RNA sequence: AAUCCGGUUAAUAUUCCGGAACCAGAAGGUGGAAUCAACACGGCAACGUAAAUGAAGUUGGAGACGUCGGCGGGAGCCCUGGGAAGAGUUCUCUUUUCUUUUUAACAAACCACACCCUGAAAUCGGUUUAUCCGGAGCUAGGGUAUGGUGUUUGGAA
């Protein structure tokens, strides 16, 4: 289910992908969402949450690898942690 | 091993008392050149005029010892 | 194809026995072999020395403690796999 | 032409580096020289330190103070992405202690 | 002796950037961060050209004959010759130039524009009035 | 919008780095010379020495003495955090001019220690004002 | 830790002589900087600056490291096109055959693989002799660092 809604957002709504691209959208704080995978650094994922509390989003741990979230996006590279700002048609911000 | 591209700098040097004697050197291609012994190192001074060269001479003290071409 | 079957074997040519150079074989393209880092998921993983297992990730630089040939082994799994089960009911 | 070592010891070492030069009379000479420097290295990380030279231990010492370091915490003892990540995990551990202790304390 | 002030020239509502004197010393203009460019003679210190036209800095060109003064206005620089002199000296400015773009209202007799990257800090002349120097902090490579 | 005006981060590069700043403006958008979001900061660079019950008073005002700095700072290289220190008297002292003339950067340096040597001595940001060990 | 050149003796020389340097340690002195906001500023940054106090205690680094295989740069030798000086050959032929045509330690200025910034990349692209690299931020644009057995002078003709 998870992978599914997230398809579908990144075919309705707006996203961002990758480190720097999620950090400036938690500082700018239109972002909604925030998707970080399983072996993200220690601290780089601390620090995303500590922006993500600052910024009052949510946060979804990626059960599969960094690979495993970029397939599950589609794109043939991985993504460590991405920024949902808009959901579209999806509803990933309800669950 | 000292080169030095100020005239004034290179004439408080020559006062300067670690100053023992000074050097002409008059080249083929018509350059001045006033070297200058200190205690520790060996201050050169370039010139391409001949009458610069020749107030600057006339302007070093006279107590310096100055030697002409060796 | 330059090698059929005897693939990185080939450097010991003739000598030293067929079956003896086989179990070789499947070793040394274990242990050359490149494996993908846990840590970065960047396949960067190469062995250093037998069960050292170094990742050249750019960032991840993380060394690891592994089999000898290769950096996950089945009985290294299975005790993991059972000391999660004792925890996890302790 | 051919050339000899200057000192009395044969045998090109480590110590026995050498180098040719042809001098103002002409001459194809051995020049004696030494070991090359080390840039320091990281303390966590290991990589090089950026801003300093490549010098001999002792030959450090003859330098300036500003030539040996960098203006910054840890600046000449650690990289900057090394202090960059020494600085953000100080922080965040400690808000945890604290947002531990205060769960704690309740 | 530059003794006391004797002479005191007032109606700049701001800051006054730069001044200038020209070569014949009669005239002298400033400006400032109120835009406003003010031309005074020393002489009885009135203010005869009030036109306005924030004022970095402004120079009068070498040229007596060519009294040409270039004003820098945040990233533009202005050729501005005005015509409280002589008719001849006009026509004597225009010959000299009659990266950065060229471009060619209360006596605005304005000659020749030229547009920076950057915000033009200091302004400085050739001796023979050909050349100009525009310098600005905030760029490096073409910060000059 | 986490990098407000009057919000405490940490700078994590420059010659200050890990040292404890208060968002003074923020530029997000961009500058000509600066078209990155950057956001001039006030912070400590000489932080206050601690001070003892049985310390005189001539010491006491002697370790309390504080040395501040100013500096823009890109977001990047700032660490927002959740403290947030009250800036009286300092709303209206930066502006680009400010950094342009350094008349007006040594006023607001002077602005800014005499303000943080009060907010010392009222003894409130205790956490801005004790230096990060790291 | 730190020395080079030229020369000299019947026999010694990186040791003597002439010239030119360098290192270690010691003391106060001149000049400059910081300082009553005691312990400098600049750059977004990587970092820079002629300076820019730091006890005890702790810690990091240099010293400090195998082997083979190509690839790139440098220096010396080798090769080579003219010039100039002598010398070889010349019955004939050879604008030619040969020798010479050099520049040390040291001081000074200058000189782009790692890193930083902007940026967001699938028609995936960059790139090596050798397929490694990238949403953990590629290409690209602009920077920072390392700076000699390189360059320009000084030495030095």
């Amino acid at each position: 289910t998870i992978n599914s809604k997230l398809a579908l957002t990144m075919k309705s709504g707006k996203y961002v992908l990758g480190y720097k691209s999620t950090l400036k959208t938690l500082r700018s704080g239109k972002a909604k969402l925030i998707l970080i995978a399983a072996n993200a650094p220690p601290l780089r994922k601390s620090e995303l949450e500590y922006y993500a509390m600052l910024s009052r989003c949510s946060v979804h741990h990626y059960s599969g690898n960094n690979i495993d979230l970029g397939t599950a996006c589609g794109k043939l590279f991985r993504v460590g942690v991405l920024a949902v700002i808009d959901a579209g048609d999806s509803d990933i911000l309800a669950a | 091993p000292r080169q030095i591209s100020d005239i004034k700098q290179f004439l408080e040097i020559a006062r300067r008392k670690d100053a023992t004697s000074a050097r002409i050197k008059k080249n083929t291609n018509k350059d001045v050149k006033f070297k200058l012994r200190c205690s520790k190192y060996l201050y050169t001074l370039v010139v391409a005029d001949a009458k610069k060269a020749e107030k600057l001479r006339q302007s070093l003290p006279p107590d310096l010892t100055v030697t002409e071409v060796g | 194809k330059r090698t059929k079957k005897v693939g990185v074997t080939g450097k010991y040519g003739v000598r030293y026995g067929a079956s003896l150079r086989r179990d070789v074989r499947k070793i040394e393209v274990q242990q050359h072999s490149r494996y993908q880092c846990p840590f970065c998921g960047r396949n960067t993983v190469k062995r250093t020395a037998a069960g050292i297992w170094c990742c050249n990730g750019k960032g991840c630089k993380k060394v690891l403690a592994g089999g000898a040939w290769t950096v996950t082994t089945a009985a290294a799994t299975s005790a993991r796999s059972t000391i999660r089960r004792l925890r996890e009911m302790v | 032409q051919r050339v000899t070592y200057r000192r009395r010891l044969a045998y090109n070492t480590r110590s026995n580096r050498t180098r040719i030069i042809k001098t103002p009379g002409n001459n194809i000479r051995y020049l004696h020289i030494k070991k090359l420097g080390t840039i320091p290295r990281c303390g966590d990380t290991g990589v090089p330190l950026q801003g300093i030279p490549a010098l001999r231990p002792r030959e450090f010492a003859r330098l300036s103070h500003n030539k040996k370091t960098v203006q910054r915490a840890y600046g000449g003892c650690l990289s900057a992405n090394a202090v960059k990540d020494r600085i953000v995990r100080a922080f965040l551990i400690e808000e945890q202690k604290i947002v531990k202790q205060k769960l704690k304390q309740l | 002796f530059p003794t006391r002030c004797t002479n005191v020239f007032i109606g700049h509502k701001g800051r006054v950037r730069c001044l200038s004197v020209h070569v014949s010393g009669n005239w002298l203009a400033s400006g400032g961060d109120d835009g406003v460019l003010r031309i005074w003679e020393v002489m009885t210190g009135r203010c005869v050209w009030k036109c306005s036209l924030i004022i970095q800095s402004l120079a009068w060109g070498p040229l007596s004959d060519s009294p040409v003064l270039a004003v820098a206005v945040d990233e533009t620089v202005y050729f501005i010759t005005p015509p409280i002199f002589s008719d001849e000296q006009i026509e004597a400015s225009k010959e000299l130039f009659t990266s950065a773009i060229w471009r060619r209202l209360h006596g605005g007799i304005v000659h020749a524009t030229v547009s920076t990257p950057s915000s033009i800090k200091s302004l400085s002349w050739h001796r023979r009035g050909d050349y100009l120097a525009t310098s600005s902090p905030t760029s490096s490579s073409q910060a000059v | 919008k986490i990098l407000k005006p009057g919000k405490v981060a940490l700078i994590t590069r420059g010659r200050f780095a890990g040292k404890k700043v208060v968002i003074l403006q923020a530029i997000d958008q961009g500058s000509k010379s600066h078209p990155f979001g950057h956001a001039v900061v006030a912070g400590v660079e000489r932080y206050p020495l601690k001070v003892t019950k049985s310390m005189g008073a001539k010491r006491i005002a002697r370790r309390s003495r504080v040395k501040p700095f100013i500096k823009v700072v890109n977001y990047n290289h700032l660490m927002p955090t959740r403290y947030a220190l009250e800036l009286d008297n300092l709303k209206g002292l930066i502006t680009a001019d400010t950094f342009k003339e350094p008349t007006q950067r040594s006023a607001a340096r002077k602005t800014v220690k005499k303000t943080f040597e009060e907010k010392y001595q009222s003894g409130k940001s205790a956490w801005f004002f004790t230096p990060l060990r790291f």
